């Protein structure tokens, strides 16, 4: 490392090399307004927002770009910057439309921040903005040029950190906006569904499709009884959407308001996410003891399996044939209780959380079928849910806790560590250490390779006889580049990988609610999304393994005999089918 | 303006308590005001329309702000301003207001625009797709045409157009310009034969 | 007491009678949306919001002044009533001034946060709105009646609380507008400059005028010096305005922050307060030893000397000659400090931050210039101040904490408790009692008089011969009615009435940032920011009593003589005339 200097409005100061203004003068606690700008993907500039005055240069520089050099002194309180600043921030106002009403944030937008705070009084520059229309045919996320600056971070979002790249740039002067390739919609195109490209765009000029109406109307017929569904990771982001200090579980009390709601039966994703680690459990012992396709490969996310079937058709053979949880929790929900309750079929409805928008597209899927009914048909997002219970404005900070309900909503931490990153392997291995060989195991010493961060190597020793390797890789790069590498074959030693759509585990998910990038910079909140959740798992005091609960093998015996039994190859597992390809 | 219209499919209508409500109307004071073929029932609805924006207390706001909102719809219908679709805006407000007023005008304001729209929806199709008055009487909606029969040709109707929008030759009926003239009307009095009709 | 038994949503309540269902249920965490209503004041539910259904009802009702029946069930999450909610708010956006970006209010206007609340998408209306008629001409307050939504709050508060209702609505339709009486200005009426009616204001119809950029004009000159003053009351609840928790104090973060913005020298009021006692107090002995003229008033506010002078001046014999105390440090600032630097008093400019609105009317009066020069050139609140310190953008909760300098940065509890209710007043009965006899008080209590909150009562002997009598008003109301039993000559017999032209005293200015109808329900913040004052009171560790200050002793011997010195009466003590009613 080498040491440079200068000195900031007077103040001497010492920094490695590739220290830029801008975070040096956060350090040195001083702030300068950023859009351009985020950590380590899109260094740009091109937002013009973080202009400071530099002495003896020809025209201002900006901050973020502008590397340090010795001895240099700079000021950011002169009449220039703020002149041309805030002719700068004028201009920029004109192309977007002030209807901020109907704005989708409308709050946290920060460009209204920027407005506020830099004192913008009028608006005299009126005029034609760009040409207009709007692909709400997408499934799940739909465009709007009318409010996008141009600020590039979503085609660098998608392009590299998940290595998709299916956004670009088109066109000169006002003809240059974001598009796909050759203007056609997200729906026929390469697009994954990733939930980045959504979450990163400064303008909300990305949006989800706010299918709220036929809630009501479900809701509103007195003759459907609904049955609502809490993902195990939602409660650590609900609370930021209320202020509320990091990481506060708010559990019972959102239990408490969709009671108040009405809703007619409340459940979680905990005990059909147990089904499935014991499943897989299940279909791991046959494929090891049969000397079946290695390695194999779990289906927790919609994404990266819809992204491999669109991409890579001859990697068919290592999947798993089971689903998702949640679609196992709605067979076995429009099953069980309704030949127990004798509740007709189609006379009920479920909707579910969760906050990876990958999981709307599959709902459009018809193979996810029981019977010729679709195993869950409607479901809704964090926001959703948040703009959902801000119509209903129900006074938040003060309601009671209450549990949910029997038999499907038991609370182990082997699930409640399910939301986490790799805690579906940890609890694979729990419950095959505890069926073969009696081994009660809690953590996993874990090595990452040396240079690349997201992906995760592990070799545990299940039995003295057999020894399972473990790979966990979460980021669409990590995915990449572990495809790449199995594409040679050079990894057919290990059994377990672990593709993860979104980076960061489905705590870092699309349908969270928004943080600025500010609050970015201090501390990443994947890590009290980890604190509360392990919190929350240290603190279970009744069970910490999954087959060890007494509910899932009384409908083991009772109803659905054994793991791989043939009629629960007919309903707990099926066949996926490779997707036509137009990049 | 407190009830609706009486068209000629119930003359039989006992009037009552229950069946003038299941009409859609209420007596109110109890006047009485019949109607023929010689006006038009498009700005009429907007005569018993002006007396409830100019009388409104000006306390709740449908009251206020919806009432003069719903004007523009009707006016730009009646000048050919107007776009198929704007109909069935005016549909949107039909229920909100009745439920969203304070003042006893607001309940009973819009109701001769519902009691209308039942019967004689497709003489509105005329004003927004013929572009034509039924009744000749809306003014930016009407044509005037001679006939060649009766008129003389003398050039009397001639002198009295402001627009200059008729102009010819002496002894034989004349040339009607319709996109010129604003459609004043001062001509067809001043011919002392009659021979300037509506279209 | 009547007990009224009634269900909402199938939940049965016991209330006294005459409490409404918005309060009952918000007593049992439910939320009803409000613009109309305002606590003890306006209840008249023109907003027309806050619908809902009751069964047995031929159309719906508004539930803000509905009043509470026996056996009567509430349901309040039908569609019909929601159809109802979000065609009045596009109603009401049809009408108000959609640039919300370039809006003062900006971030937390109740529009926008009904807007998002109701999450209304479509405004399918083209209309034509209010004229745009801008009344630039007053000295604090300016209309904006292209925003104004016909609230009827500021009239109300104007008219009940103040007493002084200068304010009407004239018009039909569209032309019924607020309005002064005669289309005129409120500089042409008799408006207080009181600054409810600016605070109450849900929309951002009331604006005051900018003066900053005078101020950066004048920071950016290099010839003139700049010296800041302080308020006592203006980190009461500057704080609030980042998000703080309440009641917080950040004075050393406050002089850091102030000092981080290059600005030269940072005094305060103390000292100018403790010595405006002091004559206070001179003058009270003199008017004893002489028999002057009783009963005797301050003059501290310059609201209410302004009220009294423009509607009954018949008491102006009852004044005192002394200026507030803001003036005495700023004329003492420009004569003796700069005789003490040897700075021409043309050279400097001097800029003072108050709470109280009054303070820009008084820089403009003409009689109260000294030495041929003005006694202050340019008077900030603290929304001002607040954006500023956030243009400067320093980010508030990371900077270190600072003192102030020499002389004039000492501060006493009497002085701390200047904001407060009576303290000024208090003190003074402090120093006299200790001037004359040697008395050691630290708390005096208060006669509320039954009828009427807000006026108290206190009559405790300074020694067994003299025994003087205090009483304190705040509020317009108040004002009046004292103002009319002195005229009766009730309050023959009192020594001391003090005036607080805003309720609650000196701690209530209009120049406070904005604060919620939410939080104006929850905790009534006067005692809030009374309780962090008067924890700052006890934890004031030095002095309690004015007049042991050395500093101010030190100066009465080197340049004030004597108290009451003819040359305190040529600089300290002014003359005020007859100011025109145009009422
Ligand atoms: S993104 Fe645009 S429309 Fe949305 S709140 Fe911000 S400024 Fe308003
Ligand atoms: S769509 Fe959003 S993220 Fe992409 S360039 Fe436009 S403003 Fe930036
Ligand atoms: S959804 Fe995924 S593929 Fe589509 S634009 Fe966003 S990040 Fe790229
Ligand atoms: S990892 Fe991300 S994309 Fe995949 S299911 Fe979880 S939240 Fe959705
Ligand atoms: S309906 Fe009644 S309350 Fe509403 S504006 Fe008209 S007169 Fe006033
Ligand atoms: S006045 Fe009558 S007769 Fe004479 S030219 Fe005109 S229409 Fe013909
Ligand atoms: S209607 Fe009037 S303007 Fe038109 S042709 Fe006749 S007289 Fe002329
Ligand atoms: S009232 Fe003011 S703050 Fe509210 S939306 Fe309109 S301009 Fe913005
Ligand atoms: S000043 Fe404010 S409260 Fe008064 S009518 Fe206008 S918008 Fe409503
Ligand atoms: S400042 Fe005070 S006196 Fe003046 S109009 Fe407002 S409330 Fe009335
Ligand atoms: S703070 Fe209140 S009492 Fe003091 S001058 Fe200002 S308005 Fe008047
Ligand atoms: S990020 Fe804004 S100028 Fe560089
Ligand atoms: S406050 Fe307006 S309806 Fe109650
Ligand atoms: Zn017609």
């Amino acid at each position: 490392m080498k040491e440079i200097t200068f000195k900031i409005n007077g103040q001497e100061m010492i920094v490695p090399e590739g220290t830029t203004i801008l975070e040096a003068a956060r350090m040195n606690n001083i702030d300068i307004p950023t859009l351009c700008y985020l950590k380590d993907i899109n260094e740009i500039g091109a937002c013009r927002m973080c202009l400071v005055e530099i002495a003896g240069a020809r025209a201002l520089q900006a901050a973020c770009v502008y590397p340090v050099a010795n001895g240099i002194e700079v000021l950011t309180n002169s009449p220039k910057v703020r002149e041309a600043r805030r002719v700068n921030l004028e201009l920029i106002l004109s192309n977007h439309n002030r209807e901020c009403t109907t704005c989708i944030r409308s709050e946290n937008c920060e460009l209204q921040t920027l407005a506020t705070d830099l004192g913008v009084s009028d608006i005299p520059f009126e005029g034609e903005k760009s040409g207009k229309l709007i692909d709400d045919l997408s499934t799940s996320v739909v465009r709007d040029e009318s409010k996008c600056i141009l600020c590039k971070r979503c085609v660098s979002v998608c392009r590299d950190v998940q290595s998709v790249a299916v956004l670009g740039t088109v066109g000169r002067g006002f003809t240059s906006q974001v598009q796909p390739v050759f203007n056609k919609s997200l729906a026929d195109v390469g697009c994954i569904n990733c939930g980045q490209c959504i979450i990163n765009c400064p303008v909300g000029a990305l949006k989800e499709k706010s299918d709220i109406q036929r809630v009501w109307d479900a809701i509103a017929d007195p003759s459907k009884t609904v049955i609502v569904q809490t993902a195990p990771a939602v409660r650590a982001a609900l609370g930021e959407e209320f202020g509320y200090p990091m990481g506060t579980s708010v559990t019972g009390k959102m239990a408490a308001a969709l009671r108040r709601l009405g809703f007619d039966k409340v459940f979680d994703t905990d005990f059909g996410a147990d089904v499935c680690i014991m499943e897989e459990g299940t279909e791991l012992i046959g494929r090891v003891t049969n000397g079946g396709v290695l390695p194999m490969i779990t289906s927790c996310s919609p994404g990266w399996i819809k992204f491999i079937e669109t991409y890579y058709p001859e990697a068919i053979p290592h999947l798993s044939s089971c689903k998702s949880p949640q679609n196992i929790t709605g067979a076995l929900l429009k099953n069980h209780y309704a030949q127990t309750n004798n509740i007709d079929p189609k006379d009920m409805v479920v909707v579910s959380i969760m906050p990876c928008t990958a999981k709307k597209y599959e709902v459009q899927r018809e193979e996810l079928c029981t019977d010729g009914n679709a195993d869950v048909d409607i479901s809704i997002t964090t926001r959703e849910l948040a703009r959902m219970i801000k119509e209903a404005r129900i006074l938040f900070n003060k309601l009671p806790d209450e549990d949910f309900d029997d038999y499907y909503g038991e609370s182990t931490g082997a699930a409640v560590i399910f939301g986490a990153t790799g805690g579906v392997m940890e609890a694979a291995v729990r419950t095959v250490a505890d069926v073969l060989n009696k081994k009660d195991i809690q953590e996993i010493d874990y090595q990452i390779v040396r240079g690349v961060d997201g992906i995760k190597k592990a070799s545990v020793e299940v039995t003295p006889d057999l020894t399972v390797n473990l790979v966990v890789a979460h980021g669409g790069a990590n995915i990449r580049e572990v495809m790449e590498q199995l594409k040679a074959g050079e990894l057919a030693d290990t059994h377990f990988i672990e593709l993860m759509a979104c980076p960061g585990g489905c705590v870092n998910g699309g349908g969270q609610p928004i943080v600025s990038a500010k609050d970015k910079m201090d501390i990443d909140i994947r890590t009290e999304r980890a604190k509360a959740l392990y919190d929350e798992d240290a603190n279970v005091l009744t069970y910490r393994k999954s087959h060890q609960n007494p509910s899932v093998i009384r409908l083991y015996e009772e109803y659905l005999e054994e793991p791989n039994s043939p009629k629960a190859h007919h309903i707990l597992h099926t066949k996926y089918s490779a997707k036509p390809k137009l990049v | 303006p407190s009830g609706g219209c009486l068209p000629e499919s119930l003359l039989d209508t006992e009037i009552d308590y229950d069946n003038l409500i299941a009409a859609g109307s209420m007596m109110g004071s109890g006047g009485l005001i019949v109607m023929d073929e010689d006006n038009c029932m498009v700005d009429v609805a907007r005569f018993f329309l002006d007396f409830t924006q100019d009388e409104s207390c000006g306390k709740c706001p449908p009251c206020r702000i919806g009432t003069k909102r719903m004007l523009e719809i009707l006016e730009r219908i009646c000048d050919g301003k107007g776009v198929e679709g704007d109909i069935e805006r005016l549909e949107e407000l039909a229920v909100g207001i009745k439920s969203s007023a304070l003042c006893g005008l607001g309940q009973t304001a819009p109701n001769p625009v519902l009691s209308t729209i039942r019967f004689f929806r497709d003489e509105y199709e005329a004003h927004i797709r013929d572009k034509k008055c039924p009744a000749g009487v809306c003014k930016h909606l009407l044509d005037f045409k001679i006939n060649a029969d009766t008129c003389k040709g003398c050039g009397i109707c001639a002198k009295k157009c402001p627009a200059d929008a008729i102009s010819g030759e002496k002894k034989k009926p004349y040339n009607i310009d319709t996109s010129k003239c604003i459609k004043c009307g001062a001509c067809i009095e001043a011919c002392p034969f009659g021979s300037i009709s509506k279209a």
